[PDB]
């Protein structure tokens, strides 16, 4: 853990990246026989 | 995104980062190059000589591998076994209708010049020799592999094998974690022909010496951990082998299993070089290691871990994966997998049973779940989660590093 | 689904895993190819000189294998036993119609040359012989099976045995665990022998040396585990063994099955070479093992578990087959017998009871379709009874070996 950084701020963005990677999964169907998934299918506070 | 601007002051930053290399070497794109294997069994003296200077050599604490080696080629040229069908790999015909075929018709060159003690050692040992002389020689192949004191529960079992026909004992006595013979397996000489025994008798499967294959079966497929997965993860799940690779649900595991699906390298063959390929030396890296397959290795131990496996509680964790989403992937396929039973009556007497929202799919469809799971909002529900926690919570005894108390430490908190 | 595609760029991914082998090889596809089993009991030596052989190199501590099988086939020619009806397996007439015959009625060839210790040994020992000597012989490959402790809890009444004629005691020091006679089970001359005196007194059952099947026996049916948990499962719940069969609820299992029924195989019969095929060496792969029949042995013996029996709670837990789909089925044949009592009036005096008088109460008896159709309406979801059933079933068991199914069965459903 390096000295004289900005740690708050340096961790608040950090978490946040981590979320976002963290919750939101790539999660894609790879392969397939003759009948894929098309992906086609909260809206405030639901986060992206 | 070939291009990255800093807002602060519009100039191009050029995101690049170390090259990384170790290209994977495919059996087939080898048999282009050479169309042999050459297996330099050296010095060729007398087999009454060479018998000595290992027997001695073995008991002492000390014996050249060049000897060894050429003992070996010496005590096992018997061109036994008669070929049942034809055989041929990669282009080589390595026999033919009815034939009948050696060992070591896997290709032999002879070279360099110096030895160690002179001519001829001490005449004491006799013809308690092919019997089992080469026998404990390639057992100490696998035993010179394991870093673990599982070696000397090998060993036990290395002689306890042995003691047919003439009842001996230890011949080292320096425990072993890589010094004594350890190191034998470093020769590229001596694995050559490990793997052409264990390729042999894996042919004539029935036949007095095959007892060899002790301890020369740890070549078979070795570096192919990645090929073992999958076929664990098939006969664990139940799915055949192509409704498996359709549960796939992120690129770096595709990329991998296209990898290794890679077309004429004669995997699915019966009796091939393929599975040699490292011992032959016939590539250097493997495509099918588990290290080369890192995203696939996690996923399908990880997976098979949550539907029980126990083989995989052991596993390693890959570094430099992407975990999070790869054991989201996991997750779901277990608990698809692991909530529709196939269960369907099976015989009968003049009576069958025929079959006819947030409920989640009903059998074991790619398409089904990954729709059910969008609508989920893509994040696992908290029976999923609830799945997981009974599958690894009452897991005890977990090596650090190992997938299982990955699973562990995910999951049962 | 011969074809599959990678999305992202319509190239053709061809899924292949390599290849298993091991196919099993049956008794009767053997006397096909044979019609004699062949017993190489080598050299032909003085029996009053084996007798001494062995009698020294057991106080020893090592003796010629070769020595001891010739020294048996000395003591055992013993050719008692009238034939009570016929006898007859796999077309191999051994016997007939009132006929005399003796053990070793099955095929005796000589070979080899070379031995040990020279013409005679030490006169000393007499015929303190037929007896007792061949008895310990044979208890010891038995007792050079297991590989635990347990093993001088065999010895111990492997010679309290022994004690009837003459009273004797140890012969070797050295414990076991591979490498003392442990590996006279290697020889196959050896193990010929053992199968041909265990298969001759399970016919002549009552014989004054009947006794000799002590330690002969845990070679009937040697490797044929799957057989037996079968039998046990029909024990166990009391269902006959066409029904027990329609309860078999996944393909795998279906398949082993099939595999283990083939026709013509006088598995059923009373005494034929079927059990002992292995030491006979007339099949090097078992069809009847427990380890060529995974899927049934996992569920057959977690099913006998849940329903109470006590072999069960120590079965090996096979790898590579598919645990959740397998243990559902299990669950639900157990749920099934455990909750639907036979229960019904035997005897009587005069007066009978007549048993004659919804949706989620589940059938009445144990019949596959109703309870299949059942367990459709519950979501093809064990209910929270069952999982109640199972739990009362596997906690409170104690002292449990890991790889078994009993722990198995404990860490799934009592949690």
């Amino acid at each position: 853990q390096p000295d004289d950084i900005e740690y708050t701020s340096l961790t608040t963005a950090g978490l946040l990246y981590a979320y976002a990677v963290g919750s939101s999964a790539d999660l894609a169907q790879q392969f397939c026989v003759g009948d894929n998934k098309y992906t086609p299918d909260l809206t405030t506070n639901a986060p992206p | 995104s070939v291009t990255v601007k800093r807002i602060i002051d519009n100039t191009v930053i050029v995101p690049k980062l170390p090259a990384n290399e170790d290209p994977v070497e495919y059996p087939a794109d080898y048999f282009r190059k050479s169309k042999e294997i050459p297996l330099y069994i050296n010095t060729t003296k007398s087999l009454s000589d060479l018998r000595g200077y290992v027997y001695q050599g073995l008991k002492s604490g000390n014996v050249s591998i060049i000897h060894v080696n050429s003992y070996l080629y010496g005590a096992l040229k018997d061109i036994r076994g008669k070929l049942d069908k034809d055989w041929s790999s990669f282009g080589i015909n390595i026999g033919k209708a009815g034939d009948t075929i050696g060992i070591f018709d896997l290709v032999s060159l002879k070279a360099l010049d110096g030895v160690l003690p002179d001519g001829v050692s001490d005449a004491s040992r006799t013809s308690a020799d092919d019997k089992w002389l080469p026998l404990y020689l390639l057992g100490l192949y696998r035993v010179g592999r394991t870093q673990m004191p599982e070696y000397r529960k090998k060993l036990m079992d290395g002689l306890t094998n042995q003691c047919k026909m003439i009842n001996e004992q230890f011949e080292p006595l320096v425990p072993e974690g890589r010094d004594i013979f350890d190191v034998w397996g470093n020769d590229s000489n001596y694995t050559k022909i490990v793997a052409a025994v264990d390729m042999f008798f894996h042919m004539f499967k029935k036949h007095e010496c095959a007892s060899f294959r002790y301890g020369t079966i740890v070549s078979r497929f070795k570096d192919c951990a990645a090929l073992a997965t999958f076929g664990h993860l098939c006969k664990i799940t139940g799915m055949s082998t192509e409704d498996v690779t359709t549960w796939i649900l992120n690129r770096e595991v595709a990329d991998e299993m296209v990898q290794m699906m890679l077309p004429g390298q004669e995997i699915d063959k019966a009796d091939s070089y393929m599975p040699y390929l490292i011992d032959f030396g016939l590539s250097s890296k493997s495509p099918y290691s588990s290290v080369k397959n890192p995203a696939f290795h996690f996923w399908g131990q990880l997976t098979a871990l949550l539907l029980r496996s126990t083989r995989a509680r052991n596993a390693r964790q890959p570094d430099d994966i992407e975990y999070t989403s790869l054991t989201t992937a996991g997750l779901l396929y277990a608990y698809a997998v692991g909530s529709s039973a196939d269960l369907a009556q099976q015989f009968c007497v003049g009576d069958n049973k025929y079959t006819p929202t947030n409920a989640p799919p009903q059998g074991r469809d790619v398409v089904e779940w990954l729709g059910w799971f969008e609508d989920q909002n893509r994040k696992p529900t908290p029976d999923m989660m609830q799945y997981a926690k009974r599958a690894v919570m009452s897991l005890q005894g977990l090596r650090e590093k190992t997938i299982g108390k990955y699973a562990k430490s995910e999951f049962d908190k």
